[PDB]
């Protein structure tokens, strides 16, 4: 079938459902996904006791 | 002699109804050589799910013999006259009718009234027609554009009567009974519905007093005299894809519900349709061709041919076109096409309508070549609009016409509608019902 209007379509819902959860995180919980220790600025002398990859 | 005046001039067409409901009517021309006939205001659509294919099989009966004439006493009686009998079955019109010398115009009336009425309906020739018929399909079902236009109807009229086949199905021809025959024929060939036409050298009143006397039918309840109302069909946007890759061209017909027959709007969409016109790979005038998609048709090699159309019926009808073409070329061509329609609603030009009128007004003349063509001009007009349309009156409607009301009406009927597909072939690149619904508009 032709992509257009099929996926065209498709792909724009599938969009807006992704986006949700995106900007409800972005807007509602902005550093859920983030480390908060990465608000102390770079201490080139000391490692933080704790330190996760992202 | 200017035309104006030659139309002005062609005898009326005389009618005149019996008590019976009979309605003759006729053109009298200085004709040596003659044509008359009965137009039965019947068909298919009037046949239901389990007689679907009576008309038909009767058409195949009505000339095998009558109960007085059996069939070489028919048929010695009217080749030793010189005559030429024969007939057809539309989805709802039917007809017999006979060419002969104006001499014989009061025997032939004679022998068209022993059809419709006596029908001997030989319970042996039945079987054998059967067969006939059931070969005669095999035949018609390589006929693309048959297939096609029928699809066309099955699909766009889906779920009506007028979704069926004239010849009906496989399993009504194999099963229909002389009684079913039979009563198709009570039921229908009833004189209100029948309109004895004639066109030639005869006199309107001798063919009327040989009406009223072998077209004798009495009427005695009201019942009798009445002529049914056919229930509405309900036209779909839909499609029916009937794909075979081994076909070597690819059949495709689109069209959107029609008005019918009594919508003076016909006019207009024919003008239209006189815009856009057919095409055919055998048509001398080539890239010059004043119809653009024509026209882009040759440019492109687009197709092997296609034609505008706008059947008419009673209460609905099909305007549409239909093209064959290669099974690489379907898209371009299809493209083109909506791209016209589109171009009719939105920018038809004065000098499009001006060529449109003069190129319908000379196929309304070709409609009237010859005492049989006249003659079938007059038994549908009476049994479609009622009375007779003349050349004088459609020419008056068709100057009419102009530019805006083209627009107008197409725009009306084609803009945003919903049409009604039938693809036949190795129809792949031609595809998707919505590509093709958004073609319906803008443009
Ligand atoms: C809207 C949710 C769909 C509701 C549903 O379950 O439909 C069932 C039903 C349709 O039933 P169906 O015809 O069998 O389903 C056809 C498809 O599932 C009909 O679904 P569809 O094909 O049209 O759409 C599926 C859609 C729906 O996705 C889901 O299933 C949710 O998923 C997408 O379009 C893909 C985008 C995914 C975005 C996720 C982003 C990742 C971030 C993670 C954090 O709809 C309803 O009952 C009505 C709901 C109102």
């Amino acid at each position: 079938i032709p992509f257009h209007p099929y996926y065209s379509f498709k792909d724009i819902l599938g969009l807006t459902l992704m986006l949700t959860p995106f900007l409800t995180l972005a807007l509602f919980s902005p550093n859920l996904l983030g480390d908060p220790e990465n608000f102390t600025p770079a201490n080139p002398l000391v490692t933080p006791p704790h330190i996760k990859p992202e | 002699a200017t035309y104006a005046q030659t139309l002005q001039n062609i005898p009326e067409t005389n009618v005149t109804t019996l008590d019976n409901g009979l309605r003759v009517a006729s053109e009298e021309s200085s004709q040596p050589t003659c044509t008359v006939g009965v137009w039965i205001g019947a068909g298919s659509r009037y046949e239901n799910e389990k007689n679907n294919g009576a008309g038909y099989f009767v058409e195949h009966l009505a000339f095998k013999g009558t109960k007085k004439r059996p069939c070489a006493a028919f048929e010695k009686e009217v080749e030793s006259m010189g005559a030429h009998f024969n007939g057809y079955t539309s989805r709802e019109q039917t007809a017999f009718y006979i060419k002969a010398l104006s001499k014989d115009m009061p025997k032939v009336v004679e022998l068209l009234a022993d059809v419709v009425q006596n029908c001997a309906l030989e319970e042996s020739q039945i079987e054998k027609e059967r067969g006939v018929i059931l070969q005669e399909l095999k035949e018609m079902d390589n006929d693309m554009t048959n297939v096609t236009f029928d699809y066309l109807h099955a699909t766009a009229f889906q779920g009506t009567a007028l979704a069926r086949t004239v010849e009906g199905t496989t399993e009504n021809i194999k099963h229909l009974t002389r009684a079913d025959l039979a009563s198709y024929i009570d039921t229908h060939f009833k004189a209100p519905r029948m309109v004895l036409a004639a066109a030639g050298g005869i006199s309107h009143k001798e063919l009327v007093d040989a009406a009223r006397q072998h077209f004798s039918g009495v009427s005695f309840t009201y019942k009798e005299d009445a002529v049914p109302i056919l229930p509405r069909c309900r036209f779909t946007g839909s499609e029916i894809r009937a794909r075979d890759d081994a076909l070597p061209v690819a059949h495709v017909a689109l069209a959107v519900e029609g008005p019918g027959w009594a919508d003076p709007d016909n006019v207009v969409l024919h003008v239209a349709n006189a815009i856009i016109g057919r095409y055919d790979r055998t048509f001398g005038g080539g890239k010059h061709l004043s119809s653009r998609l024509a026209a882009l048709a040759v440019e492109h090699k687009l197709c092997h041919s296609f034609q505008t159309f706008n059947t008419s019926y009673s209460d609905t009808g099909l305007f549409g076109f239909h093209f064959v073409a290669d099974p690489l070329s379907i898209d371009d061509m299809m493209f083109c096409a909506q791209g016209e329609w589109m171009r009719l609603c939105t920018s038809t030009t004065e000098s499009e309508v001006k060529r449109a009128k003069n190129h319908l007004r000379s196929a309304m003349v070709a409609q009237l070549d010859g005492t049989t063509p006249v003659c079938e001009t007059i038994g549908s007009h009476l049994l479609n609009y009622g009375r007779r349309i003349s050349l004088e009156e459609w020419d008056s409607r068709i100057s009419a016409v102009d530019a805006r009301m083209v627009r107008d009406v197409c725009s009306k009927y084609i803009y945003d509608k919903c049409p009604a597909l039938a693809a036949v072939g190795p129809i792949e690149q031609l595809l998707d019902y919505n590509r093709i619904r958004s073609g319906m508009y803008w443009i």
